[PDB]
Protein backbone atom coordinates (compact mmCIF):
# COMPACT_ATOMS: atom_id res chain seq x y z
CA UNK A 1 0.00 0.00 0.00
CA UNK A 2 1.00 3.93 0.45
CA UNK A 3 -0.83 5.83 2.51
CA UNK A 4 -2.00 9.08 0.91
CA UNK A 5 1.13 10.56 -0.65
CA UNK A 6 2.35 13.76 0.26
CA UNK A 7 5.16 15.96 -0.66
CA UNK A 8 7.91 15.93 2.53
CA UNK A 9 8.30 19.51 2.75
CA UNK A 10 6.20 22.33 1.42
CA UNK A 11 6.62 25.90 2.02
CA UNK A 12 6.37 29.50 1.12
CA UNK A 13 7.24 32.99 1.86
CA UNK A 14 5.45 35.19 3.97
CA UNK A 15 2.25 36.82 2.53
CA UNK A 16 3.23 34.47 -0.45
CA UNK A 17 1.82 30.90 -0.66
CA UNK A 18 1.74 27.23 -0.18
CA UNK A 19 -0.60 24.26 -2.14
CA UNK A 20 0.03 20.61 -0.43
CA UNK A 21 -0.55 17.47 -2.35
CA UNK A 22 -2.37 14.41 -0.73
CA UNK A 23 -2.29 11.87 -3.65
CA UNK A 24 -4.23 8.68 -3.08
CA UNK A 25 -6.33 6.37 -5.08
CA UNK A 26 -10.03 5.42 -6.60
CA UNK A 27 -11.03 3.77 -3.09
CA UNK A 28 -10.50 6.82 -1.04
CA UNK A 29 -9.38 9.95 -2.40
CA UNK A 30 -11.06 9.16 -5.43
CA UNK A 31 -14.55 6.91 -5.06
CA UNK A 32 -15.90 9.01 -1.76
CA UNK A 33 -15.81 12.69 -0.78
CA UNK A 34 -14.01 12.48 2.37
CA UNK A 35 -10.61 14.27 2.71
CA UNK A 36 -9.66 15.95 5.36
CA UNK A 37 -6.82 17.85 6.39
CA UNK A 38 -4.98 17.60 9.98
CA UNK A 39 -2.55 21.14 10.90
CA UNK A 40 -0.25 19.46 13.90
CA UNK A 41 1.92 21.46 15.50
CA UNK A 42 5.09 20.28 16.42
CA UNK A 43 4.73 17.26 18.84
CA UNK A 44 0.93 18.78 19.71
CA UNK A 45 -2.50 18.05 19.35
CA UNK A 46 -3.48 17.59 16.02
CA UNK A 47 -6.73 20.19 14.02
CA UNK A 48 -8.14 19.89 11.55
CA UNK A 49 -8.57 22.79 9.32
CA UNK A 50 -10.58 20.80 6.51
CA UNK A 51 -13.14 18.31 6.39
CA UNK A 52 -14.30 17.60 2.91
CA UNK A 53 -12.29 18.20 0.06
CA UNK A 54 -13.05 22.06 0.99
CA UNK A 55 -14.98 22.99 4.15
CA UNK A 56 -15.03 25.37 6.66
CA UNK A 57 -14.68 24.30 10.44
CA UNK A 58 -14.42 26.18 13.76
CA UNK A 59 -12.03 28.90 12.98
CA UNK A 60 -9.83 28.55 10.68
CA UNK A 61 -9.30 32.03 10.14
CA UNK A 62 -7.18 33.23 6.35
CA UNK A 63 -6.98 31.05 3.14
CA UNK A 64 -7.13 27.27 3.74
CA UNK A 65 -8.64 26.21 0.56
CA UNK A 66 -9.10 22.86 0.27
CA UNK A 67 -9.58 21.56 -3.28
CA UNK A 68 -9.40 17.87 -4.76
CA UNK A 69 -8.64 17.17 -8.61
CA UNK A 70 -9.67 13.96 -9.16
CA UNK A 71 -7.23 11.38 -7.25
CA UNK A 72 -5.65 14.04 -5.74
CA UNK A 73 -6.41 16.36 -2.65
CA UNK A 74 -4.52 19.47 -1.95
CA UNK A 75 -5.29 22.82 0.63
CA UNK A 76 -3.82 26.08 0.51
CA UNK A 77 -2.13 28.68 2.31
CA UNK A 78 -3.17 32.10 0.84
CA UNK A 79 -1.01 34.91 2.37
CA UNK A 80 1.47 33.38 4.49
CA UNK A 81 1.44 33.87 8.19
CA UNK A 82 4.29 32.18 10.31
CA UNK A 83 1.83 30.15 12.53
CA UNK A 84 1.12 28.43 9.82
CA UNK A 85 4.74 26.54 10.27
CA UNK A 86 3.93 22.81 11.01
CA UNK A 87 3.17 19.48 9.59
CA UNK A 88 0.24 18.93 7.52
CA UNK A 89 -1.64 15.24 6.94
CA UNK A 90 -4.24 14.63 4.99
CA UNK A 91 -6.81 11.83 5.01
CA UNK A 92 -9.56 9.90 3.33
CA UNK A 93 -12.17 7.21 3.83
CA UNK A 94 -11.80 3.63 2.33
CA UNK A 95 -14.59 1.95 2.92
CA UNK A 96 -15.48 -0.15 5.60
CA UNK A 97 -15.41 2.18 8.26
CA UNK A 98 -11.65 2.61 7.77
CA UNK A 99 -9.88 5.94 7.13
CA UNK A 100 -6.46 6.27 6.05
CA UNK A 101 -3.72 9.40 6.01
CA UNK A 102 -1.16 11.20 4.37
CA UNK A 103 2.56 10.42 4.65
CA UNK A 104 2.85 14.23 6.30
CA UNK A 105 4.17 17.50 4.81
CA UNK A 106 6.91 19.73 6.99
CA UNK A 107 5.35 23.23 6.32
CA UNK A 108 7.74 26.12 6.89
CA UNK A 109 7.71 29.67 6.04
CA UNK A 110 10.42 31.97 5.00
CA UNK A 111 11.24 35.48 5.67
CA UNK A 112 10.17 35.94 9.57
CA UNK A 113 13.01 38.24 10.68
CA UNK A 114 15.87 37.66 12.74
CA UNK A 115 15.49 38.04 16.50
CA UNK A 116 18.16 37.92 19.67
CA UNK A 117 17.26 36.31 22.77
CA UNK A 118 15.45 38.05 25.47
CA UNK A 119 18.18 37.04 28.67
CA UNK A 120 17.00 36.72 32.12
CA UNK A 121 18.88 35.54 34.49
CA UNK A 122 17.30 34.14 38.06
CA UNK A 123 19.02 33.60 41.61
CA UNK A 124 17.92 31.20 43.96
CA UNK A 125 14.57 31.56 45.40
CA UNK A 126 14.50 32.60 49.18
CA UNK A 127 12.31 29.56 49.62
CA UNK A 128 14.94 27.38 48.12
CA UNK A 129 18.03 28.48 50.47
CA UNK A 130 15.55 27.31 53.02
CA UNK A 131 15.29 24.08 51.93
CA UNK A 132 19.11 24.55 51.52
CA UNK A 133 19.47 23.88 47.77
CA UNK A 134 19.89 26.57 45.13
CA UNK A 135 19.39 27.15 41.41
CA UNK A 136 19.85 29.54 38.79
CA UNK A 137 18.15 30.13 35.97
CA UNK A 138 18.68 31.76 32.88
CA UNK A 139 15.29 32.55 30.38
CA UNK A 140 16.51 32.77 26.65
CA UNK A 141 13.35 33.56 24.86
CA UNK A 142 11.75 35.63 22.04
CA UNK A 143 14.12 34.47 19.23
CA UNK A 144 14.62 33.36 15.86
CA UNK A 145 15.77 31.37 14.77
CA UNK A 146 16.23 28.92 17.01
CA UNK A 147 20.12 27.86 17.12
CA UNK A 148 21.07 29.19 20.31
CA UNK A 149 24.69 28.72 23.24
CA UNK A 150 24.55 29.10 27.38
CA UNK A 151 27.53 29.15 28.93
CA UNK A 152 27.64 29.86 32.38
CA UNK A 153 30.36 31.20 34.59
CA UNK A 154 31.93 31.38 38.27
CA UNK A 155 33.80 34.41 37.97
CA UNK A 156 35.09 35.19 34.40
CA UNK A 157 36.75 31.23 34.91
CA UNK A 158 34.00 29.52 33.83
CA UNK A 159 31.56 26.55 35.26
CA UNK A 160 31.52 24.29 32.35
CA UNK A 161 29.55 22.09 34.95
CA UNK A 162 26.45 20.87 36.98
CA UNK A 163 24.76 23.38 33.94
CA UNK A 164 21.33 21.47 32.59
CA UNK A 165 20.53 23.16 29.10
CA UNK A 166 17.02 22.93 27.13
CA UNK A 167 17.35 22.41 23.35
CA UNK A 168 14.98 25.31 22.43
CA UNK A 169 11.06 25.33 21.42
CA UNK A 170 8.90 27.65 19.42
CA UNK A 171 6.69 29.95 21.48
CA UNK A 172 3.42 31.27 20.82
CA UNK A 173 4.71 34.17 18.61
CA UNK A 174 6.86 31.76 16.50
CA UNK A 175 9.94 33.31 18.62
CA UNK A 176 11.80 30.46 20.54
CA UNK A 177 12.40 29.93 24.12
CA UNK A 178 15.26 28.24 25.99
CA UNK A 179 16.44 27.18 29.44
CA UNK A 180 19.62 27.22 31.33
CA UNK A 181 20.28 26.33 34.70
CA UNK A 182 22.89 25.30 37.62
CA UNK A 183 22.62 23.43 40.33
CA UNK A 184 24.80 24.95 43.35
CA UNK A 185 25.16 24.51 47.09
CA UNK A 186 23.85 27.51 49.72
CA UNK A 187 27.65 28.08 50.21
CA UNK A 188 29.05 27.58 46.84
CA UNK A 189 26.86 30.52 45.83
CA UNK A 190 27.55 32.36 48.83
CA UNK A 191 31.21 32.00 48.24
CA UNK A 192 31.64 33.54 44.72
CA UNK A 193 31.68 37.39 43.35
CA UNK A 194 29.48 36.97 40.35
CA UNK A 195 27.87 34.29 38.30
CA UNK A 196 27.23 34.71 34.65
CA UNK A 197 25.07 33.37 31.92
CA UNK A 198 25.98 33.77 28.08
CA UNK A 199 24.09 33.57 25.36
CA UNK A 200 25.24 33.42 21.48
CA UNK A 201 23.08 33.90 19.25
CA UNK A 202 23.51 34.86 15.14
CA UNK A 203 26.98 35.97 16.61
CA UNK A 204 25.77 37.65 19.12
CA UNK A 205 26.21 37.34 22.76
CA UNK A 206 24.27 38.60 25.55
CA UNK A 207 25.66 38.42 29.19
CA UNK A 208 24.12 38.76 32.10
CA UNK A 209 24.90 38.28 35.43
CA UNK A 210 23.72 37.60 38.41
CA UNK A 211 25.45 38.56 42.42
CA UNK A 212 24.02 37.42 45.56
CA UNK A 213 21.94 41.09 46.30
CA UNK A 214 18.57 39.57 46.83
CA UNK A 215 16.21 41.89 48.63
CA UNK A 216 14.67 38.50 50.23
CA UNK B 1 -13.21 12.97 11.27
CA UNK B 2 -15.00 9.92 12.60
CA UNK B 3 -16.18 11.50 8.64
CA UNK B 4 -19.90 9.16 8.87
CA UNK B 5 -17.59 5.14 9.43
CA UNK B 6 -19.65 8.26 6.02
CA UNK C 1 -10.77 23.80 22.14
CA UNK C 2 -8.80 22.39 24.88
CA UNK C 3 -12.14 20.56 26.57
CA UNK C 4 -10.95 16.75 26.17
CA UNK C 5 -8.07 16.22 29.09
CA UNK C 6 -5.62 13.48 28.51
CA UNK C 7 -2.43 12.53 31.11
CA UNK C 8 0.63 13.84 30.69
CA UNK C 9 2.06 10.01 29.91
CA UNK C 10 1.08 6.43 30.79
CA UNK C 11 4.37 4.27 31.16
CA UNK C 12 4.65 0.77 31.90
CA UNK C 13 6.85 -2.47 31.86
CA UNK C 14 6.49 -4.89 28.56
CA UNK C 15 3.81 -6.76 29.61
CA UNK C 16 2.06 -4.26 31.74
CA UNK C 17 -1.16 -2.99 30.79
CA UNK C 18 -1.89 1.06 30.49
CA UNK C 19 -5.02 2.98 30.45
CA UNK C 20 -5.36 6.51 28.82
CA UNK C 21 -7.85 8.65 29.30
CA UNK C 22 -10.25 11.02 27.62
CA UNK C 23 -12.17 13.20 30.67
CA UNK C 24 -14.62 15.73 28.50
CA UNK C 25 -15.97 18.99 29.77
CA UNK C 26 -19.21 21.02 30.17
CA UNK C 27 -20.91 20.19 26.50
CA UNK C 28 -22.04 16.49 24.78
CA UNK C 29 -20.81 13.74 27.40
CA UNK C 30 -22.92 10.23 25.73
CA UNK C 31 -24.48 13.28 23.78
CA UNK C 32 -21.76 12.18 21.30
CA UNK C 33 -20.76 8.56 21.78
CA UNK C 34 -18.31 9.45 18.78
CA UNK C 35 -14.72 9.38 20.81
CA UNK C 36 -11.92 7.45 18.59
CA UNK C 37 -8.67 6.97 19.92
CA UNK C 38 -5.28 8.04 17.91
CA UNK C 39 -2.12 6.29 17.52
CA UNK C 40 0.80 8.47 16.24
CA UNK C 41 5.09 7.63 16.43
CA UNK C 42 7.70 9.71 16.51
CA UNK C 43 7.02 12.20 12.78
CA UNK C 44 4.89 8.99 11.16
CA UNK C 45 1.38 10.17 10.76
CA UNK C 46 -1.48 9.25 12.73
CA UNK C 47 -3.04 6.00 12.51
CA UNK C 48 -6.44 5.37 14.29
CA UNK C 49 -6.60 2.35 16.31
CA UNK C 50 -10.39 2.79 17.87
CA UNK C 51 -13.78 4.20 16.83
CA UNK C 52 -17.01 4.62 18.09
CA UNK C 53 -16.05 5.00 21.47
CA UNK C 54 -14.63 0.82 21.58
CA UNK C 55 -15.16 -0.28 18.13
CA UNK C 56 -11.53 -1.40 16.66
CA UNK C 57 -10.88 -1.12 13.19
CA UNK C 58 -8.92 -3.46 10.71
CA UNK C 59 -5.15 -4.25 11.78
CA UNK C 60 -5.44 -3.75 15.23
CA UNK C 61 -4.42 -5.50 17.68
CA UNK C 62 -6.70 -7.48 19.84
CA UNK C 63 -5.22 -5.93 22.89
CA UNK C 64 -5.65 -2.40 22.32
CA UNK C 65 -9.29 -1.98 24.25
CA UNK C 66 -11.82 1.01 24.26
CA UNK C 67 -14.43 2.45 26.61
CA UNK C 68 -16.60 4.83 27.13
CA UNK C 69 -18.69 6.06 31.03
CA UNK C 70 -19.51 9.68 31.99
CA UNK C 71 -17.72 12.05 30.69
CA UNK C 72 -14.63 9.52 30.25
CA UNK C 73 -13.23 7.19 27.98
CA UNK C 74 -10.52 4.78 28.12
CA UNK C 75 -8.10 3.01 25.93
CA UNK C 76 -6.37 0.10 26.89
CA UNK C 77 -2.63 -1.84 25.65
CA UNK C 78 -2.96 -5.27 27.87
CA UNK C 79 0.76 -7.07 27.99
CA UNK C 80 2.02 -4.08 26.26
CA UNK C 81 4.87 -4.28 23.62
CA UNK C 82 7.97 -1.97 22.65
CA UNK C 83 5.97 -1.33 19.64
CA UNK C 84 2.99 0.50 21.38
CA UNK C 85 5.17 3.58 22.79
CA UNK C 86 3.70 6.77 20.97
CA UNK C 87 1.47 9.17 21.35
CA UNK C 88 -2.13 8.58 21.55
CA UNK C 89 -5.22 11.16 20.79
CA UNK C 90 -8.70 11.14 21.42
CA UNK C 91 -11.08 12.89 19.01
CA UNK C 92 -14.87 13.73 19.44
CA UNK C 93 -17.50 15.28 16.94
CA UNK C 94 -18.96 17.74 19.41
CA UNK C 95 -19.87 21.24 18.33
CA UNK C 96 -20.43 19.78 14.58
CA UNK C 97 -17.83 22.23 12.73
CA UNK C 98 -16.16 20.90 15.83
CA UNK C 99 -14.25 17.94 15.93
CA UNK C 100 -12.05 18.07 19.55
CA UNK C 101 -8.58 16.42 20.01
CA UNK C 102 -7.97 15.40 24.02
CA UNK C 103 -4.26 17.18 24.68
CA UNK C 104 -2.54 13.90 23.80
CA UNK C 105 -0.86 11.42 26.39
CA UNK C 106 2.52 9.85 25.60
CA UNK C 107 3.19 6.10 26.28
CA UNK C 108 6.65 5.27 27.85
CA UNK C 109 8.46 1.71 27.94
CA UNK C 110 9.89 2.42 31.27
CA UNK C 111 13.70 2.01 30.49
CA UNK C 112 14.65 3.51 33.83
CA UNK C 113 13.25 4.18 36.88
CA UNK C 114 9.83 6.80 37.63
CA UNK C 115 10.85 9.91 38.68
CA UNK C 116 8.18 12.71 39.79
CA UNK C 117 9.50 16.28 38.94
CA UNK C 118 11.54 19.26 41.07
CA UNK C 119 9.84 21.77 40.32
CA UNK C 120 11.29 25.38 41.70
CA UNK C 121 8.98 28.30 41.07
CA UNK C 122 10.82 31.90 40.54
CA UNK C 123 9.89 35.51 41.18
CA UNK C 124 10.82 38.72 39.26
CA UNK C 125 14.09 39.75 40.37
CA UNK C 126 14.30 43.21 41.67
CA UNK C 127 16.78 44.02 38.81
CA UNK C 128 14.33 42.89 36.35
CA UNK C 129 11.47 45.38 38.20
CA UNK C 130 14.27 48.35 37.89
CA UNK C 131 13.64 47.48 33.74
CA UNK C 132 9.35 47.59 34.57
CA UNK C 133 9.33 44.08 33.63
CA UNK C 134 7.42 41.01 35.36
CA UNK C 135 8.92 37.51 34.29
CA UNK C 136 8.01 34.21 36.44
CA UNK C 137 9.68 30.93 36.12
CA UNK C 138 8.70 27.14 36.82
CA UNK C 139 11.57 24.72 36.66
CA UNK C 140 11.10 20.97 36.32
CA UNK C 141 14.03 19.25 36.29
CA UNK C 142 14.87 15.56 36.82
CA UNK C 143 11.55 13.44 36.10
CA UNK C 144 11.00 10.56 33.62
CA UNK C 145 8.93 9.32 31.50
CA UNK C 146 9.47 13.13 29.55
CA UNK C 147 6.54 14.16 29.52
CA UNK C 148 4.74 16.89 32.28
CA UNK C 149 1.84 19.13 32.41
CA UNK C 150 1.95 22.55 33.56
CA UNK C 151 -0.79 25.10 34.75
CA UNK C 152 -0.59 28.51 36.28
CA UNK C 153 -2.42 30.26 38.94
CA UNK C 154 -2.96 33.92 40.27
CA UNK C 155 -5.27 33.25 43.61
CA UNK C 156 -6.30 29.99 42.39
CA UNK C 157 -7.39 31.36 39.10
CA UNK C 158 -6.51 29.37 36.58
CA UNK C 159 -4.42 31.92 34.26
CA UNK C 160 -5.12 32.94 31.11
CA UNK C 161 -2.41 34.06 28.60
CA UNK C 162 1.69 35.02 29.22
CA UNK C 163 2.08 31.28 29.68
CA UNK C 164 4.79 29.83 27.26
CA UNK C 165 6.31 25.82 28.09
CA UNK C 166 9.26 24.59 26.85
CA UNK C 167 9.48 21.01 25.71
CA UNK C 168 11.32 18.68 28.02
CA UNK C 169 14.79 18.13 27.31
CA UNK C 170 16.84 15.17 28.13
CA UNK C 171 19.39 15.70 30.76
CA UNK C 172 23.34 14.71 31.50
CA UNK C 173 21.49 12.18 33.72
CA UNK C 174 19.42 11.06 31.24
CA UNK C 175 16.17 12.33 32.56
CA UNK C 176 13.99 15.40 32.12
CA UNK C 177 14.17 19.14 32.03
CA UNK C 178 11.38 21.96 31.35
CA UNK C 179 10.19 24.50 31.81
CA UNK C 180 7.95 27.11 31.89
CA UNK C 181 7.24 30.89 32.03
CA UNK C 182 4.83 34.14 32.72
CA UNK C 183 5.00 37.40 31.75
CA UNK C 184 3.53 40.61 33.53
CA UNK C 185 3.64 43.77 34.20
CA UNK C 186 5.09 44.35 37.41
CA UNK C 187 1.20 45.88 38.79
CA UNK C 188 0.19 42.78 37.21
CA UNK C 189 2.61 40.85 39.72
CA UNK C 190 2.04 43.55 42.52
CA UNK C 191 -1.94 42.80 42.46
CA UNK C 192 -1.97 39.35 43.08
CA UNK C 193 -1.43 37.96 46.60
CA UNK C 194 -0.01 34.68 44.95
CA UNK C 195 1.16 32.99 41.79
CA UNK C 196 0.93 29.41 41.54
CA UNK C 197 3.31 26.62 39.38
CA UNK C 198 1.36 23.40 39.31
CA UNK C 199 3.06 20.50 37.24
CA UNK C 200 1.47 16.82 37.11
CA UNK C 201 3.57 13.54 36.17
CA UNK C 202 1.39 10.89 35.93
CA UNK C 203 -0.87 10.63 39.21
CA UNK C 204 1.28 12.51 40.98
CA UNK C 205 0.40 16.41 40.95
CA UNK C 206 2.64 19.28 42.51
CA UNK C 207 1.98 22.82 43.20
CA UNK C 208 4.56 25.37 44.05
CA UNK C 209 3.63 28.83 45.74
CA UNK C 210 5.28 32.22 45.07
CA UNK C 211 3.80 35.90 46.53
CA UNK C 212 4.65 39.46 45.63
CA UNK C 213 7.69 41.21 47.83
CA UNK C 214 7.99 45.01 47.17
CA UNK C 215 11.81 44.12 47.92
CA UNK C 216 13.49 46.97 46.06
Amino acid sequence: PSALTQPPSASGSLGQSVTISCTGTSSDVGGYNYVSWYQQHAGKAPKVIIYEVNKRPSGVPDRFSGSKSGNTASLTVSGLQAEDEADYYCSSYEGSDNFVFGTGTKVTVLGQPKANPTVTLFPPSSEELQANKATLVCLISDFYPGAVTVAWKADGSPVKAGVETTKPSKQSNNKYAASSYLSLTPEQWKSHRSYSCQVTHEGSTVEKTVAPTECS
Amino acid sequence: QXHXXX
